[PDB]
């Protein structure tokens, strides 16, 4: 699998890759942030 | 005094094209010639690319528009004077709550949402025929999703946001004047949608491309005596026209852009006045119920 | 494309697409197990 | 400082008033006569804004208001605590508009090119006249002007527009809107046809002014030439203010009533005034 | 309550943060585009490279993309070719913001209005590789339209009404269909040819008789217009200085 | 009174007379079926 | 165009108002058998 | 009453004079439609 | 463009109205067969 | 008639026809579409 | 009917005819989903 | 485009031709089964 | 060309059969857990 | 039938055909989500 | 079936694919978070 990058050039494959990692890890985060169980903030009891 | 508004003395010479691979359809238009259409601009009319999915897009559409007059003409009973009269006021209404996303009753919202669904299909195909003319003449795409800026605009009204709401019945009706009035009460019921500051940064953009299109337009019929109508040209050779065009901006704003970065300003003001819109309309009702309870919480109000 | 490189780009994109397929039906597997999505005639509780 | 092209037109001239005193430049910027006056009016007027934000409870940029004096003072003017200052701002800022376009103008001959740009952005000023001077002055009272603020101006806005219950059957206004949609329309079309011609992808040698009327011959069967298209777009921003400012002079100085029934005259045409 | 994330922050001010970010880098995305002609910035006075810029100043010059011609040939944008230091001019004061004192004849020495880019000698080319911008002479297929005066052989005068010369011919754009110069005679030296920018005439179609006028320069000016080598077909940088010549008329008509 | 014709080509003004005399007939019809009294399809009585 | 081309055309664009004008006015009678379209002094009755 | 054709090209001709003479008879129909006594699709005592 | 090209389009031609205006009539014979669409005096009651 | 067809070109004709035939076709369904009596489609009934 | 391909495209023939088809069908199927008798997912009863 | 072009096509639309209105034929007799579309005087039973 | 198109179709037409099958399959287990075609009485 | 190929080219038709296929896939898929018989991710009660 | 990279380009096919499926993946998600039953956050009872 390492002519992946015989295709896709490294430099913007990775730095693509990295601002894709970086919003989805955003995103999820807020949304864990929307919920009330898993909102680390507020700290709702779970009952 | 002359300033290239209009073309006094005009050229007419033997139609032409470039080259695309013949395909399935050819070129139709026969084309012809306009003086007003040449005095303001070109004299050329035609001829029009009807591809697959031309066709495909030409009949969706209008079936859409034969079902939306079909039930306008059949709501004041087929009259042709009372269809004169209330033409504006006339309007294909979405089906209510109670049928959810689900296929209503053809007189309940049945047709309209018939007519959306062909609407839909027609322009999401006018997209793809953007895109396939675009690529056919060997251009880029940047026209396309400008378009696909509108449609995301078009679909956040019409289908995204009574996905989100699992409701059509605050969707934007089929008419001249109904769809003022949902306008109007949509912002009514969801606290002056000025607060919106998704509707602020719409109305931002669209100033912007107003404001960005008379600058642009001035200054290149400024330029106009120096070759710099020939945009592209300048693009790929700087003349002294695009340099003058620079300078001037510079020397009265402290910045410029080029021949080239002007229209990415251009493109960027235009997708931006629709795009931000589409997120407004899809944050409303689902996320901030009141945008003036939402300006007040977060300090665009003084808080009665 | 050139068909020597054809050939091994199908073979590689083949078990690709397997792992992804496979990687897949075992989360399928995992949600069903966890909660079936295929209600039955009374609903489903 | 300059760019690589700058220091060849950078010729003195080209100034309406103040000859060779303001004949110079500041970093990027021209300053000329007009320049200082701009910058006269702007500190002053930029100063009174903030006065009357020290004046203001807030200092919250978005609450921040100057308001106009209340209707009752007529066309008089006011004391500054009430309404006076929001006069004294609106002058300023005509001056330094003013002063802006006729820097431009000087700018224009300087650099010995149309003065296109200076006369579109006339319009602008006009339509700020005619919401802060014109409109008030044909009503009677300064009160009819818009506050001086970020919210509170489109509270001025929202009051006026259902002051005639529903300001979208203003006709004026719904060309208006046309106009500046149809702007904003073209501008998409005109930056995604330049960007595309001038980018078409790998390989793609640049396409030139026939495969740009191709395009749009194609997709739409007429295409308005480059030179024509922004004559069209200017044309369209500047009847796109025009017809705005001729729905607000509309507005209070002519109609003092509901625009939605205003549309009865079209319901009642003697070939379909059933009755 | 309902649309909320952290007590007072809520999913519609998430949002608009998003935006305020991505339009922040679209701003400098936009503004990297813009430095790509004339650019980096020089002194005022002596030219070296120097500007105050900060940290973005990495981030202010973007790599040369490339343009690739129906020809073979290719531009780059940024490329650093840069002007002279020592134009045809002198420093009114020596303080960097000064304009500049002509030190000649400014309109044959493009010095101010006058000044052309430094272009390639190369004629716009159509579809089909060939120059654009030629004589009707040599373009039979083209004609101008009717219901429009035909601006041959009237006389082409001035704003003070002296005929400057006569047109004989006009220069067409074949990527566009108009008309982009007038060939004039002079009236003083039938040797001589010159053209005059059709975007700088009046068509003054309606009058006593039909003539064609310029606002610009006056008669004499007409005898020191740039020549052009083909008369035929003409080359980006002799059409730039004769626009440029022409357009230089406004400021400095009458001496200087 | 013929003197008409040479200015006026036959082809034109015939067509511009069919579209206008076409155009006043629809006008007067509508105009008369929005009255009471002579909407012959409605069919009001005189009194 | 040739006048006896146009002549001829002439009769066979007469014979089409005949078929045409007939269809029509039958049309017509068997409407007003049906139900007329002019009202008396006292309305429809 | 035959020398019209002389002028108005028969192909032009024949393509409006069908076109207004089926606008005009889908007009027609139409105001039957929307009348009460006319509506033949609706039906309606007379009585 | 030849007549002689063109006669048998016209009989071809002539076919398909023959038939189209058959279906058609079998169509309206059955609606009316159905429901008549011509009321009454009284109406359709 | 063997000269008839000299006047227009037979393919756009055919063209045109059909989607004129189809127009008005699919109108007059919709029309008894909504009619009440003649809409297959519901249940409704003659008395 | 044999020639009815040389007046007409087959490519363009079968393109027309397929989007018309296609267009056509999900529109019947769109009419059908609304109606109390022939939604064939609500499933309402006939009485 | 030829009038040997055409003739494989012209065989292979009508085979098309019969094969469509075949299943569509069987397809509107299997729902008039399940539910006719043409109502009776007293509306649908 | 037109000498491609046998090899073309011999595998378009596997690729039809196999969608077509595991198409037909997905709707005979549907109609196993709920048919669509409702009876007089509506569903039950 | 495998003269089709010979008329329409490989590659746009089976992107087309694939396009198709998936819009129409989206759409049955939706269309059953919207009832509530067949909307198996909601509790579906039969009765 | 290793000719279909004959027709499409490995790369752009690549980069399509692996969009469309990152799409979908995101929509089926939302669409499960947006039911109640498997709302993996809200953790509502299956009750
Ligand atoms: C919000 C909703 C949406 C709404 C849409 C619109 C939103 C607004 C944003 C978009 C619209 C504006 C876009 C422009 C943003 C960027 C502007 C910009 O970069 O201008 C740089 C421009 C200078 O251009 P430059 O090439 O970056 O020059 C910097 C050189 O390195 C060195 O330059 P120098 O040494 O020649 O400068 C000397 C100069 C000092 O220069 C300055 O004061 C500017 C300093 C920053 C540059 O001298 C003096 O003025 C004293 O200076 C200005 O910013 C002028 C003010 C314009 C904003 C008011
Ligand atoms: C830092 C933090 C903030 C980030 C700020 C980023 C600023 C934006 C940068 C930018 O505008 O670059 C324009 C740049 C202009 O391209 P160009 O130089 O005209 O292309 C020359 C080629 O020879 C000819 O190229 P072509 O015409 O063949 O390229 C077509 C290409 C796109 O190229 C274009 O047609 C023009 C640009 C369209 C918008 C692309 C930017 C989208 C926003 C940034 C990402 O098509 C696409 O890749 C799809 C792009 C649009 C997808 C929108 C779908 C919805 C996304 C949002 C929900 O286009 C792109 O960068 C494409 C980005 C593709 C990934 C999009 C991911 C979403
Ligand atoms: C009482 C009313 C209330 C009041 C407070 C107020 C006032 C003002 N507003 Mg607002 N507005 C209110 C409500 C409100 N407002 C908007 C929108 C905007 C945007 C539209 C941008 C655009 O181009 O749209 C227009 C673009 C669209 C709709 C997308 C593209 C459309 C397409 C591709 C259609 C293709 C069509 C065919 C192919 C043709 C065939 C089809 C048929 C025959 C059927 C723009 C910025 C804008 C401007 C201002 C100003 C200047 C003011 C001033 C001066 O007061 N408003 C929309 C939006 O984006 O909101 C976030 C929206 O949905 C919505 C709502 C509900
Ligand atoms: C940046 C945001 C910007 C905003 C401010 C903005 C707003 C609005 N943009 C609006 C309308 C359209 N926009 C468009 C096109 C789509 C056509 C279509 O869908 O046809 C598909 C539909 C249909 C086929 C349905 C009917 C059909 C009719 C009336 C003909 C029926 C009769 C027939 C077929 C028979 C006779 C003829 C024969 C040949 C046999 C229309 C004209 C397009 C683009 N907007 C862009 C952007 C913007 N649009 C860009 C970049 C574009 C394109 O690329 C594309 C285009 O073609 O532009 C030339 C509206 C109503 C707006 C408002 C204000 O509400
Ligand atoms: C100019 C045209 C702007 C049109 C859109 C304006 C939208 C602003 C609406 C708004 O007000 O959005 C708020 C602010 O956003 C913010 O400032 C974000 C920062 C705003 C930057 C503006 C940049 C303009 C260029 C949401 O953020 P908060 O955490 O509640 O802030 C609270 C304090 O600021 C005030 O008590
Ligand atoms: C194309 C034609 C089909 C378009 C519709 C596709 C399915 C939409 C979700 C169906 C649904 O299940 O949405 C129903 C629910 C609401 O359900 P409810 O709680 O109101 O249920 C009440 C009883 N039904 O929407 C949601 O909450 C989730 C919304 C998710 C995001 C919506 C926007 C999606 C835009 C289309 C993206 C397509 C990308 C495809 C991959 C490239
Ligand atoms: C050619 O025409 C002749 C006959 C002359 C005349 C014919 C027609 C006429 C006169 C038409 C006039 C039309 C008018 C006045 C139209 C006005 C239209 C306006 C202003 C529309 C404005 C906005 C409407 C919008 C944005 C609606 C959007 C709706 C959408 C996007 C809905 C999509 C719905 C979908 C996809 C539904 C999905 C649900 C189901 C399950 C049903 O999908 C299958
Ligand atoms: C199913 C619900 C309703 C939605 C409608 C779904 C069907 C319509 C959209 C299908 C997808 C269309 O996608 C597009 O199809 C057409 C063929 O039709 C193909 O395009 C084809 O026509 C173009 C027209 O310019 C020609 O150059 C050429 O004949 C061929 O490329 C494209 O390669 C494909 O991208
Ligand atoms: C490869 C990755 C993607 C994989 C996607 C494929 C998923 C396929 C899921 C459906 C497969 C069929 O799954 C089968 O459905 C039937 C209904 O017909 C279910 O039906 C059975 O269980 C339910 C549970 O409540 C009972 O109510 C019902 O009486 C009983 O018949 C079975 O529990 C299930 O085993
Ligand atoms: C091939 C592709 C195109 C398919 C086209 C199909 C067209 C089909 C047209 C069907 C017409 C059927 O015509 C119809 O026949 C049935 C008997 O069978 C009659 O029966 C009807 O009325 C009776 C009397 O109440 C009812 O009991 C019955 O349920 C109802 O169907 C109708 O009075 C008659 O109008
Ligand atoms: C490519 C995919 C092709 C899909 C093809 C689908 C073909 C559909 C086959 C229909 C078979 C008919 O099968 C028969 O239909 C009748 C209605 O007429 C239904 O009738 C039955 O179910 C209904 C509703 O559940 C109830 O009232 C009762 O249980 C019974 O009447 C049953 O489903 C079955 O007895
Ligand atoms: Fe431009």
């Amino acid at each position: 699998m390492w002519r992946i990058w015989q295709l896709f050039d490294p430099r913007q494959a990775l730095v693509g890759l990295a601002t894709f990692l970086f919003v989805l890890a955003l995103l999820i985060h807020f949304i864990l942030l929307s919920t009330e169980r898993f909102n680390w903030l507020e700290g709702a009891s779970t009952k | 005094e002359y300033q290239n508004i209009l073309t006094g003395v005009q050229v007419r010479t033997a139609p032409h094209s470039a080259p695309i691979a013949k395909g399935i359809f050819p070129r139709l238009g026969k084309p012809g010639f306009s003086y007003w259409l040449g005095k303001i601009g070109d004299a050329q009319i035609g001829p029009i690319y009807l591809g697959t999915t031309g066709v495909l897009s030409l009949v969706f559409g209008f079936f859409a528009i034969e079902i939306i007059g079909f039930n306008l003409l059949a709501s004041v009973n087929w009259s042709p004077m009372e269809f004169g009269r209330q033409f504006f006021w006339l309007g294909l209404e979405p089906p209510a709550a109670e049928y959810g996303l689900g296929f209503a009753p053809l007189a309940e919202g049945g047709w309209w949402q018939i007519a959306g669904f062909f609407l839909t299909t027609s322009i999401l195909l006018w997209w793809v025929r953007m895109y396939r003319r675009a690529r056919a003449l060997k251009m880029g795409t940047h026209t396309a999703w400008a378009f696909a800026s509108a449609i995301f605009l078009f679909l956040s009204l019409g289908f995204i946001r009574p996905l989100l709401m699992g409701n059509f019945s605050e969707s934007v009706p089929f008419g001249i004047f109904p769809h003022l009035e949902w306008t109007n009460s949509f912002s009514l019921n969801y606290g002056n949608f000025f607060y919106n500051p998704f509707h602020m940064l719409s109305i931002a953009f669209l100033y912007g491309s107003a404001l960005l299109f008379a600058m642009h337009g001035a200054t290149i019929l400024a330029v106009s005596r120096l070759g710099g109508d020939r945009e592209v040209e300048q693009i790929t050779d700087r003349g002294t026209a695009a340099e003058r065009a620079a300078l001037f901006w510079r020397w009265t704003m402290g910045f410029n852009a080029t021949m080239e970065s002007i229209h990415r300003w251009a493109w960027w003001f235009a997708v931006l006045c629709t795009f931000t819109g589409a997120i407004g309309i899809l944050l409303t009702g689902t996320v901030v119920d009141n945008w003036f309870e939402w300006g007040v919480k977060h300090g665009l109000a003084p808080a009665p | 494309i050139t068909e020597g490189e054809a050939k091994e780009f199908h073979k590689i994109f083949t078990s690709s697409i397997l792992v992804f397929f496979g990687v897949a039906a075992f989360a399928h597997l995992l949600v069903w197990i966890w909660r079936p999505w295929v209600p039955g005639p009374n609903g489903y509780s | 400082a300059l760019l690589s092209f700058e220091r060849k037109y950078r010729v003195r001239g080209g100034t309406l008033i103040g000859g060779d005193l303001f004949d110079f430049w500041v970093g990027p910027f021209y300053v000329g006569f007009f320049g200082v006056t701009t910058l006269l009016f702007t500190v002053l007027g930029t100063a009174l804004i903030v006065w009357g934000a020290a004046l203001g409870p807030s200092w919250t940029f978005w609450q921040i208001s100057i308001n106009p004096p209340d209707v009752s003072y007529g066309l008089a003017m006011a004391p500054m605590a009430k309404g006076g200052l929001w006069q004294i701002i609106t002058f300023s800022a005509i001056g330094a508009f003013v002063s802006w376009a006729l820097r431009e103008v000087e700018i224009c001959r300087k650099l010995g090119i149309g003065y296109h740009i200076p006369f579109a952005f006339g319009f602008a000023i006009l339509a700020y006249v005619s919401l802060v001077v014109i409109r008030p002055v044909m009503m009677g009272a300064w009160g009819y002007g818009f506050p001086y603020g970020f919210m509170t101006h489109l509270d001025w806005v929202s009051n006026t527009g259902y002051q005639y219950a529903n300001f979208h059957y203003n006709p004026a206004h719904m060309l208006g809107i046309t106009l500046f949609f149809t702007t904003c329309l073209a501008l998409a079309l005109h930056g995604s046809l330049i960007l595309s011609a001038a980018n078409p992808g790998k390989g793609e040698v640049v396409k030139g002014p026939e495969h740009e009327n191709t395009y749009f011959q194609d997709t739409i069967g007429y295409s308005v030439g480059t030179l024509g298209i922004h004559r069209v777009g200017l044309i369209l921003a500047l009847s796109a203010v025009v017809w705005s400012i001729i729905c607000m002079i509309l507005s209070g100085p002519i109609y003092t009533g509901s625009w939605p029934d205003w549309w009865l005259w079209w319901q009642k045409l003697p070939f379909w005034n059933h009755g | 309550n309902k649309g909320d994330i952290t007590g007072y922050m809520d999913v519609a001010q998430v949002v608009l943060y998003a935006f305020w970010i991505f339009f922040a880098g679209l701003i400098i995305y936009l503004r990297r585009e813009d430095r790509r002609e004339g650019y980096p910035l020089e002194d005022a006075i002596s030219g070296k490279i120097n500007s105050l810029q900060g940290l973005g100043s990495v981030f202010s010059i973007a790599r040369p993309k490339i343009f690739k011609l129906k020809t073979g040939a290719t531009y780059a944008a940024p490329n650093f070719k840069r002007d002279a230091v020592a134009i045809k001019a002198t420093r009114t004061a020596p303080t960097a913001g000064a304009p500049f004192e002509p030190t000649g004849n400014p309109m044959t020495d493009a010095v101010g209005p006058a000044a052309y880019a430094l272009r390639d000698e190369l004629p716009d080319l159509t579809l089909g590789g060939q120059p654009a911008i030629v004589p009707l002479r040599v373009a039979p297929t083209f004609s101008v339209a009717a219901e429009d005066t035909d601006p041959r052989g009237l006389p082409v005068v001035d704003r003070k009404g002296a005929v400057a010369g006569k047109v004989t011919d006009l220069w067409i754009d074949r990527a566009s269909i108009a008309i982009r110069y007038l060939e004039v005679e002079l009236a003083a030296t039938p040797g001589r040819k010159v053209l005059l920018p059709f975007a700088a005439t009046r068509i003054n179609a309606k009058t006593k008789s039909k003539t064609v006028t310029v606002q610009s320069i006056l008669a004499r000016h007409f005898a020191n217009v740039p020549t052009i080598a083909k008369t035929d077909s003409i080359t980006r940088r002799e059409e730039d200085k004769v626009m440029a010549y022409y357009s230089s008329g406004y400021l400095y008509s009458d001496r200087v």
